[PDB]
Parts: structure tokens; sequence; C-alpha cells
């Protein structure tokens, strides 16, 4: 086996923060060290583990997702961190393991300004829980009054989306995060190299 | 820029289907929350529900609670409204627009049909 | 909150020389990495000079490595810049950067709050 | 449930340069969400004032909107002979879409 990341990475379609995916890779290798000095990745951040020494070090069974989210809001994928995209979104185990790493990709989807085909939960009862999504697209409970079950006020439809202008401030451009996540259970360890 | 194509003028039986077309071009697609509005000739407006091509959530009002149907086609950008009922309900097809946006106004702003 | 608006460029000749200046507030100004970046038509946003968070110990980018300096303030809360014998190529929008680690690992951290954006041209 | 809309009076009589206004209500706490509308006989009713208190590009100062709460005035200054349509009430306080009866004003 050879692990692919060139059928992850070079992939064409992301998905969005409120529909984000999964996959999982097993019996494969590890060759992290073209992701590390390939230098096109402008973000590699992660934690406990140094990267120097995962070319050896390995599990029984590793993760990826594969998302675009706002890049003036990269501190909110953390192990306990605040936020709003920290909250309904993606949450990640507060003792963290695997590693996140992102880029700045404004050529492919700087699209005509204002397009906002990517979008993102505003409202969401209470809090989250690592390791589950919300395919829940009805429309939430803000009416302590009720409304009408279907989209009025007292009630808001939380489904808000984002905008991609090829000229705008420093926030907004679509930066794709990936995120390869590191589980040890009781099989034994299948996914490293050399 | 942007309109929507009138259907000829045609008489049904009671209990036949009905096809109509409401084409949306023009501009940045997926912009507005495409809806649907009768009325009676001499007689004011109705409406019925509203479909967003990104999601495809029905809407549905009181006088077509589970009658009507809802489809719409991202591809041909047209939307689709079909019923198998009576006579008496022939009029004018206007096909409504109007953006929902977010946390600000959901009015049914403009860009009406001007016929069938 | 944490604001980040940047000004002190524009056009200039060539070998020319420009000091820009980002002030933020509501936040101190020691404990907290402030680098700059450069941002150049085609994207692909490169990073060039990265101010400690003591006095003056800098490192600078090998194109403006023994060229560009940096300067500290921490009282008036903006940080300061400086360039001699500039070169056309290089033309791109710089901003002001926010923290980085925070007692975490390497591997080329990403602070999330930068500027407003300042377009520098040299002609 | 459902909201009930009403438009009042039902029909105006007018001339040149005359004062009108529209005497609009429902059955609930409508804050600011109502919208209004024209109708000439052969067209889809045209906005006149959207969200019952601003002014839509394309319509120039003539036209005027305001009220909150229940009670909604809509004011028309200098009236022009293609004003003299049908007008429309279009609350969006919540569903479903309640729409006026309908009033006519016709030159004397």
């Amino acid at each position: 086996n050879l692990c692919p990341f060139g059928e992850v990475f070079n992939a064409t379609r992301f998905a969005s923060v409120y529909a984000w995916n999964r996959k999982r890779i097993s019996n494969c290798v590890a060759d992290y060290s073209v992701l590390y000095n390939s230098a096109s990745f402008s973000t590699f951040k992660c934690y406990g583990v140094s990267p120097t020494k995962l070319n050896d070090l390995c599990f029984t069974n590793v993760y990826a997702d594969s998302f675009v989210i706002r890049g003036d809001e990269v501190r909110q994928i953390a192990p306990g961190q605040t936020g709003k995209i920290a909250d309904y979104n993606y949450k990640l185990p507060d003792d963290f393991t695997g590693c996140v790493i992102a880029w700045n990709s404004n050529n492919l989807d700087s699209k005509v300004g204002g397009n906002y085909n990517y979008l993102y939960r505003l409202f969401r009862k209470s809090n989250l829980k690592p390791f589950e999504r919300d395919i829940s697209t009805e429309i939430y409970q803000a009416g302590s009054t009720p409304c009408n079950g279907v989209e009025g006020f007292n009630c808001y439809f939380p489904l808000q989306s984002y905008g991609f202008q090829p000229t705008n401030g420093v926030g907004y451009q679509p930066y794709r995060v990936v995120v390869l996540s590191f589980e040890l259970l009781h099989a034994p360890a299948t996914v490293c190299g050399p | 820029q942007m309109q929507l194509v009138q259907s000829g003028a045609e008489v049904k039986k009671p209990g036949a289907s009905v096809k109509v077309s409401c084409k949306a071009s023009g501009y940045t697609f997926t912009s507005y929350a495409i809806s649907w509005v009768r009325q009676a000739p001499g007689q004011g407006l109705e409406w019925m529900g509203r479909i967003i091509p990104i999601l495809g959530i029905a809407n549905y009002a009181q006088k077509f609670q589970g009658r009507v149907t809802i489809t719409a086609d991202e591809s041909t950008s047209t939307a689709y409204m079909e019923l198998s009922s009576r006579s008496e309900d022939t009029a004018v097809y206007y096909c409504a627009s109007g953006a929902f946006y977010y946390g600000s106004g959901s009015y049914p702003f403009d860009y009406w049909g001007q016929g069938t | 909150e944490e604001q980040l608006v940047e000004s002190g460029g524009g056009l200039v000749q060539p070998g020319g020389s420009l000091r820009l200046s980002c002030a933020a507030s509501g936040f101190r100004f020691g404990s907290y990495y402030m680098s700059w970046v450069r941002q150049a038509p085609g994207k692909a946003p490169e990073w060039v000079s990265d101010i400690n968070t003591r006095g003056e110990t800098t490192r600078y980018s090998d194109s403006v490595k023994g060229r560009f300096t940096i300067a500290r303030d921490n009282a008036n809360n903006t940080v300061f810049l400086f360039m001699n014998r500039l070169k056309p190529e290089d033309t791109a929008v710089y901003y002001c950067a926010v923290a980085a680690s925070g007692d975490t690992f390497e591997g080329r951290s990403d602070p999330d709050y930068w500027g407003q954006g300042t377009l520098v041209t040299v002609s | 449930g459902d909201i009930q809309l009403t438009q009042s009076p039902s029909s105006l009589s007018a001339s040149v340069g005359d004062r009108v206004t529209i005497t609009c209500r429902a059955s609930q706490d409508i804050s600011d969400y109502l919208n209004w509308y024209q109708q000439k006989p052969g067209k889809a009713p045209k906005l006149l004032i959207y969200a019952a208190s601003s002014l839509q590009s394309g319509v120039p100062s003539r036209f005027s909107g305001s009220g909150s709460g229940t009670d909604f005035t809509l004011t028309i200054s200098n009236l022009q002979p293609e004003d003299f349509a049908t007008y429309y009430c279009q609350q969006s306080y919540s569903a479903p879409r309640t729409f006026g009866q309908g009033t006519k004003v016709e030159i004397k």
C-alpha cells in the first residue's frame, strides 16, 4: 500500500461547515515528509507529539475531514476554544492527538463577489459534542411563543452563508482545512511506513 | 435580464393535471427564495409556499395543506407547480420571487411574472 | 474589538523608503507576537518578518534579510517598519498579525487577526 | 393561528394633488415588517414601500411610509395619473403571507 493523500488533497469540491465530512484510512503507510516540506500549505498547527517522529510512530486507524473555514477564526479549531464555529460546526476532543493543516486557495473559489455557496449554522440548542454532525436543517425553536413551526418571527432560520469577494478584506478568503486525527484502540497498529 | 415565460391559456377539466413554467435566469442565481402567489379575477392575492434550490425545504399554506405540490430544478432554472383539481381555480399564473435573508428582511421584493 | 487598521504606505520611487504603522487597541502589546506579512497578486501570502515579544530581536525572510527591519513600540500601540533600496518586485499589500504558539508546538502557526490592508507600489 | 389582514377604506375618489392615506390594520403586534404594492390591471404588483418605513431604490421621495405596533400610515404627495391604480397591504411578521383586499383610486 501507499497511502492516498493525493486523492484527499487534489480533490476539487469541498463540503461546508454545517455538512462537514469524514473518511477513514487504514492499512497504509506514513510519508508525511512531502506534506511538511512541500511548503504549499501555510499552516501546520498541532499539539502533543512533534512532527519529526510521526514517520515511525503509528496507530491502528486514522481519520480525515475536508471542508473550508473562514480564515479570521482559525483559532476556533482547538481543544476547548470559545466561539460560534467552535460551537455549532466542528468540535475537538480535549486531550488532542491528531493534527490540523490549512492553507489559502483563493484562486479557484475566488468567484464573483457576494457568492454564498457555503453556509454555516448560527443557532442550535445548547452545546456540541465531538464526532457528530447536524443534518437537522429544520427551523430551530426560538419560539417561546410558538410562531408557526414554519419560518416567521419570534423564531429564526439559522442557516446563514459566507461571502467570497476577490477583493475582500482579510478574513473571508476560502481557506481549506484538513484534520488528521490519531486514535488508539485494542487492535495492533496498522498505519505507518518506515 | 430576468424574466419567466408566459404559459399559454388552456381550459382544463376538473381533476386534470396542470404544468407551469417559471424561468429563473439573469444575475447571480440562488439569490432569491422562490415562492408562488395566486389570485382570482376580482379577488385579492393568496400565498401557497416557498422553494429554495439550495435545500428544497417544503412550505405550504392553509388552503393547500398536502394538496398542491412544489418541484423545481436548478439546471433548467425553472419553478414547477402541478395540481389535479377543479376548473374554478383558473386565473393568471404568477410565479413569485424574493430573497429570504437570514437575520434580515424576508419580503417578496420584486421580479415576478407579467402573466401566466 | 481587536481592530487592526494599517497606514503609512502607497506609491514610492525605486530606492525609496516608507514607514507603515498599524494602530491596534483593546489588548496588551508586550506579550504578543505581531508579524508583518505580504500578499502579492496571485495570492500565496508570504511572511517577511516577525518581532519578538521582547525588545528588538527579529527574524527576517531571506529576500529582506540584511535589508529591511522592524521597530517595536509598546506604549504607542503600533508597529513600525523600515525599507532601504527598494525593488520593483516588492509590490504587495501589507498587514500586521497577532500572537503565535501559546506554549504549544511550531509548524508555521498561522495568526488569525490581521489588518485591513494597505497597498504599496514601487514605481 | 393565521393572521387576518384588512385594508381600509375600500374605494377612494380623488383629483389632482389631493390627500389620501391608507388605513391598514391587523390583529397582532406587527413590529416593523410590512410592505405595500401597486396594481394596475395587467401586471404583477410592483413595490411601493418596503419594510413599511423605508424607500426602495427606483422610487423617488414622492411616496412616504412609517408606523409601528398595530396602526400604519401611508402618504403620497402631489398625486399623478400614473399612480391611479389598486393598492395592496403586505405584512411580514409571520406566516401565512396575507394580502390586502385592494383599494382603487379613480379620477373624478
